[PDB]
RNA sequence: GCUGAAAGCAUCUAAGCACGAAACUUGCCCCGAGAUGAGUUCUCCCUGACCCUUUAAGGGUCCUGAAGGAACGUUGAAGAC
RNA sequence: GAUGUCGGCUCAUCACAUCCUGGGGCUGAAGUAGGUCCCAAGGGUAUGGCUGUUCGCCAUUUAAAGUGGUACGCGAGCUGGGUUUAGAACGUCGUGAGACAGUUCGGUCCCUAUCUGCCGUGGGCGCUGGAGAACUGAGGGGGGCUGCUCCUAGUACGAGA
RNA sequence: GUGAAGAGGGAAACAACCCAGACCGCCAGCUAAGGUCCCAAAGUCAUGGUUAAGUGGGAAACGAUGUGGGAAGGCCCAGACAGCGUCGAGUCGGCCUGCGCGGAAGAU
């Protein structure tokens, strides 16, 4: 399984031998098990977890009854982790960042920063046409988008301008630099998706 | 046809069991089972069933296979391999053959159920088993690690085989 | 005037068929016939007069020749270069119900009514169905 | 392997064999005589 | 390649068995139930009266207005809207 | 009662008769490195000098600098050097006006996208009481390149190299 | 000869090919070419053969113990054909012909 955390920000760890390690600081508070899915009832094995806190006025009655059945306080959302055949968990169990004590590498999933409507230069690394030499109104424009009468259409998946970022991204195989159970912190080497304050899903590295 | 006509003489201390198509020959070396082709009509005697155009061809193979099964569960089959090469070595440890064949890594060949191996010398392997197909396959697999080289004849050879060398 | 069946007074019965060992296409023509209602005297081209048919053991349907390995199912994803294929044996392994469903679909009329006719076919990979409440009669195709 | 439209015995030790719908020449004596029709 | 007849031999093949590549199916990442074949699981909410009439998944009247939603406002590392 | 025509730029997409990388048979294959044929389309597959050039030659890279189809892909996407308007001149032909599958200098490239398509992003209704969530995964897409050095080992191979 | 100046049915679609020449109406019947497992009207028709290649449902010289049929040969129980230092009946390879196989690489 993995845990849900929050991107606190980036800093560095100086080592004794004079290496500066860039780190993302992930706050991993206790993940509380809200539901256990099994083959009989649900058709697959998983835990649902919550973390953090939510204002009682913002917790709806359907949300509140779901937490109340688990016997846990409401957190800021619900996330599932699939269980391997060995793994087993109880409803209401707390899972801390100590899970990662002996984990060397993690995959971190988050929502990437939102670039809004992006051109082909930014979105797809298209090359600009001439700034000068007679270019008429066609500096950052995409150029040709197809052939001619054959095929007489644009193909699906054609790289064009549009929404960029604000989507789920996983960065794989990041070194775990420190697990600080006391302060509820995981330090991973290098950058992870999303803005400061955003939710992160951290799992032991699949590769 | 000619092969299919010839009857397989069942010796003493072998209990044949025709379960229709599934024939199971239990002897002193061990037991061997073989389901046959539908065209065959299995002393032991083999012949074609009606409405199969390749009945005699299928009868001849079935005869040949059960002949080998009878030899298998009585006396059994042996296949010898020789190693030719500076530093080429073999050694059995239970049911795994460890081979040194001039590679940077070890070569450990796990034997299947039935087959047993003995190294009388370090450059000889001697396989033994009831099933003629399986002992053939293991010997081919061991040979495949380092097939006889055409210049100096180096590699895992069968003891019988002639390696036709040539010179540069 | 010649009789016409009426959608709201059509009698549709439930049947269960075992596909085990049956030749795919020779099974499919009989399913298509009965889903369309061509076996009924009240057959009307613009009305679904056919029957509900459960097919069991779709994974044990038979084909002749070398079709188990050599019969290829093609589809295109709509993305350029997106021509995909699966052999009969691959289809049976992954999605066995689709073999019978695809065979029958190609033998049913094209258009809204043919799609409605196909909804009456219930194909299962194994020997059990969930439709005991519909009381399906055994049908030997 | 020689891949040819015309495959034939090149010596006495050559044998014609059909394998998986392909005419082949296999030779016990000479590896150069190995042929596949194609 | 193994075993193996047809074809007493031989034969990788006809029956049977094994190996074999960045191609194929997976494994990795993302979308994804308008998957109309519209799936599953968990939780939450509503427990009045009455009338007429081609009498049927019929149409009103009074009372009731939940869960939740939307709207509005302050806004955002979200965003052309 | 007009289907814009060379080259470049931008953006491509397919074929496989494969340039590289992968697998393999034969070799007049010792090894190293090649030759030749078979399989293989996953990904990858130069920058410059000269010329309008495509190409080509040349310099220097690279694992490689593939071959073709796509209106010799792509001007309602850009350019406008070439080329085929009007000016002018040379050579040449012609008595001349003028002319040249000769050369030379100069010389206007329009369009606010309705439909299809494509990239994004909402609204509606549906999914059978209504509602808030978490999902399963049919199906679809992305990705898939490779150098050099060291060890194995100066080992196998080789008379050495 | 047809189209042009000709509709209808067949050949998926297809002026010019095949069948056939539309005066109007019919919710009658018989046929033509072409068809009769489902899309889609009518044989999952009957009898005897062939093919195993999805050949049928592209492609030649040429290549091959694929497989069916036919006529005639050589050798052979004085023992043939591989074993022929062997035992116990077929064996060899031309000819003709039916149907298949390889030869067979292309761009949404
Ligand atoms: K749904
Ligand atoms: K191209
Ligand atoms: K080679
Ligand atoms: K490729
Ligand atoms: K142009
Ligand atoms: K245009
Ligand atoms: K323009
Ligand atoms: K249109
Ligand atoms: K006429
Ligand atoms: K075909
Ligand atoms: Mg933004
Ligand atoms: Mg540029
Ligand atoms: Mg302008
Ligand atoms: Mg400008
Ligand atoms: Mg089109
Ligand atoms: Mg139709
Ligand atoms: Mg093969
Ligand atoms: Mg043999
Ligand atoms: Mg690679
Ligand atoms: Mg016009
Ligand atoms: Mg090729
Ligand atoms: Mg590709
Ligand atoms: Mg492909
Ligand atoms: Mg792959
Ligand atoms: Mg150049
Ligand atoms: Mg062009
Ligand atoms: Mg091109
Ligand atoms: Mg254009
Ligand atoms: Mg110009
Ligand atoms: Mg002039
Ligand atoms: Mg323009
Ligand atoms: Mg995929
Ligand atoms: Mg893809
Ligand atoms: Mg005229
Ligand atoms: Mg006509
Ligand atoms: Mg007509
Ligand atoms: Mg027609
Ligand atoms: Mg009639
Ligand atoms: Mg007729
Ligand atoms: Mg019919
Ligand atoms: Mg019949
Ligand atoms: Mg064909
Ligand atoms: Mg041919
Ligand atoms: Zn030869």
């Amino acid at each position: 399984i993995g845990l849900v955390g929050k991107k606190v920000g980036m800093t560095r760890i100086f080592t004794e031998d004079g290496v500066s390690i860039p780190v993302t600081v992930i706050e991993v508070e206790a993940n509380r098990v809200t539901q256990v899915k099994d083959l009989a009832n649900d058709g697959y094995r998983a835990i649902q977890v919550t973390t953090g806190a939510k204002k009682a006025n913002r917790v709806t009655k359907p949300e509140a009854g779901h937490f109340a059945k688990a016997g846990v306080e409401a957190g800021r959302g619900l996330w599932e982790f699939r269980l391997a055949e060995g793994e087993e968990f109880t409803v209401g169990q707390s899972i801390s960042v100590e899970l990662f004590a002996d984990v060397k590498k993690v995959d971190v999933t988050g929502t990437s920063k939102g670039k809004g409507f992006a051109g082909t230069v930014k979105r797809w690394n298209f090359r600009t046409q001439d700034a000068t030499h007679g270019n008429s109104l066609s500096h950052r424009v995409p150029g040709s988008i197809g052939q001619n009468q054959t095929p007489g259409k644009v193909f699906k998946g054609k790289k064009m301008a549009g929404q960029m970022g604000n989507e789920r991204v996983t960065v794989q195989s990041l070194d775990v630099v420190r697990v600080d159970a006391e302060r509820n912190l995981l330090l991973v080497k290098g950058a992870v998706p999303g803005a400061t304050g955003s939710d992160l899903i951290v799992k032991p590295a699949v590769k | 046809s000619r092969v299919a006509k010839a009857p397989v003489v069942v010796p003493a201390g072998v209990d044949v069991k025709i379960n229709g198509q599934v024939i199971t020959i239990k002897g002193k070396n061990g037991e061997l089972t073989r389901t046959l082709n539908d065209a065959v009509e299995v002393t032991l005697t083999f012949g074609p069933r009606d409405g199969y155009a390749d009945g005699w061809a299928q009868a001849g193979t079935a005869r040949a296979l059960l002949n080998s099964m009878v030899i298998g569960v009585t006396e059994g089959f042996t296949k010898k391999l020789q190693l030719v090469g500076v530093g080429y070595r073999a050694a059995v440890k239970g049911n795994v053959i460890n081979l040194s064949l001039g590679f940077s890594h070890p070569v450990d060949h796990q034997l299947p159920a039935g087959i047993t191996a003995e190294c009388p010398t370090q450059t000889e392997i001697v396989l033994k088993g009831a099933d003629k197909q399986v002992i053939g396959q293991v010997a081919a697999d061991l040979r495949a690690y380092r097939r006889p080289e055409p210049y100096k004849g180096k590699g895992v050879r069968y003891a019988d085989e002639v390696v036709r060398t040539k010179e540069a | 005037k010649t009789f016409t069946a009426k959608p709201e007074t059509v009698k549709r019965d439930w049947y269960v068929v075992d596909a085990t060992g049956k030749t795919l296409g020779r099974l499919a023509t009989e399913l298509a016939r009965r889903l369309r209602g061509k076996h009924k005297a009240e057959y009307t081209p613009h009305v679904d007069t056919g029957d509900y048919i459960i097919v069991l053991n779709a994974d044990k349907v038979a084909v002749t020749g070398n079709k188990r390995t050599d019969k290829v199912y093609y589809h295109h994803t709509g993305h350029i270069g997106g021509i995909k294929q699966a052999t009969f044996e691959e289809m049976i392994a992954r999605r066995p119900e689709r073999v019978i469903e695809i065979a029958v679909k190609g033998m049913l009329p094209k258009g809204p009514l043919g799609r409605a006719m196909f909804r009456k076919l219930k194909v299962y990979a194994g020997n059990e169905h969930n439709h005991a409440a519909q009381q399906p009669q055994v049908l030997d195709i | 392997m020689k891949v040819r439209a015309s495959v034939k015995k090149l010596c006495r030790n050559c044998k014609i064999v059909k394998r998986d719908g392909v005419i082949r020449v296999i030779c016990s004596a000479e590896p150069k005589h190995k042929q596949r029709q194609g």
